[PDB]
């Protein structure tokens, strides 16, 4: 009682059930770095102009 | 003009400048620390994206 399968009929990617769990960390990685700390706030005028040797703005 | 027009006007120019200049001390000192220790905006070099990886399933296991 088989048939054979058509062209392309045992080519289509299919799913299953199994019991095991989710494998979590497959690669096992370790904890990722912090990022770098966030930074925000409106941007007040530069204090004393360009501050660059003797000019004034 | 009076004396009390330039001498109101000059502590004004010295607080000023004691602004700028404990300002350019302290940015030296950013500066530097954040060459070294990286961790903050600036002197942060570029590294690699990680949009450009793939985690779609590949021709063999294990990679």
């Amino acid at each position: 009682g088989w048939v054979r399968p058509d062209l392309g009929e045992l080519s289509k990617v299919t799913k299953v059930k199994t019991d095991r769990p989710l494998p979590e960390n497959p690669y096992h990685s370790r904890a990722r770095p912090e990022p770098n700390p966030e930074a925000e706030g409106d941007l007040k005028p530069a204090k004393h102009g360009s501050r660059l040797f003797f000019w004034t703005m | 003009d009076g004396p009390e027009k330039n001498y109101e006007k000059t502590m004004a120019i010295l607080q000023i400048e004691a602004e700028k200049a404990e300002l350019r001390l302290k940015e030296l000192e950013v500066r530097r620390l954040m060459r070294a220790r990286g961790d903050g905006p600036w002197y942060q070099y570029p590294t690699i994206d990680k949009a450009l990886i793939d985690h779609s399933p590949k021709t063999t296991p294990d990679n």
